């Protein structure tokens, strides 16, 4: 009964910023972590960062500087913000629930295309 | 960061065959390893966690093993429902994903 739904901007121009929302249902944002994962067209999964139930966050060292993750416990929403988009920022972006060393529930993802 | 290397990158197999895919770590990950199955146009799905534990609903034809920097996923007698992409992921400090293994019907 967990449900995660992502919504994003679709097509965006290089250098602009991107904001993605992960709306969750059936569980509490205070009791679980939420991870952000992306997938470039035809490539593998790439871990972006996580926000813990307590509000502490962790990021991919390589992207750390371009990314921001936050949440609104009240609204049951987690957000991903990326500044200075590159064309290779094109991918399907997913949010997934984290429980004891495992991503048990995933949203269906949202496609972002960085195109001028 | 600890990287994961998956082998083979792609494999062709027939229904009923038994396959093994490998996940190697560039540093000891102490068994904090999960496996995901991804079908065309769907989000990944958890198969195995903590090296050998199956997620609910996962058929028993699937089994994981390993320790240290070497892990495996064995699929006994492939079903049509099993073709797709497989990913291993660790949780030893910053999580990373292996490159994936493409399982394609021969």
């Amino acid at each position: 009964q967990v449900q995660l739904q992502e919504s994003g901007p679709g097509l965006v121009a290089p250098s602009q910023s991107l904001s993605i929302t992960c709306t969750v249902s059936g569980f509490s944002l205070t009791g679980y972590g939420v991870n952000w994962v992306r997938q470039p067209p035809g490539k593998g999964l790439e871990w972006l960062g996580m926000i813990w139930g307590d509000g502490n966050t962790d990021y991919n060292s390589a992207l750390k500087s371009r990314l921001s993750i936050s949440k609104d416990n009240s609204k049951s929403q987690v957000f991903l913000k990326m500044n200075s988009l590159h064309t290779d920022d094109t991918a399907r972006y997913y949010c997934a629930r984290e429980r004891d060393y495992r991503l048990d529930y995933w949203g269906q993802g949202t496609t972002v295309t960085v195109s001028s | 960061d600890i990287v994961l290397t998956q082998s083979p990158a792609s494999l062709s197999a027939s229904v009923g065959e038994t396959v093994t895919i490998t996940c190697r770590a560039s540093g000891n990950i102490h068994n904090y390893l999960a496996w995901y199955q991804q079908k065309q146009g769907k989000s990944p799905q958890l198969l195995v966690y903590y090296t050998t534990t199956l997620a609910d609903g996962v058929p028993s034809r699937f089994s994981g093993s390993g320790s240290g920097t070497q892990y495996s996923l064995k699929i006994n007698s492939l079903q049509p429902d099993d073709f797709g992409s497989y990913y291993c992921q660790h949780f030893w400090s910053t999580p990373t994903f292996g490159g994936g293994t493409k399982l394609e019907i021969k």
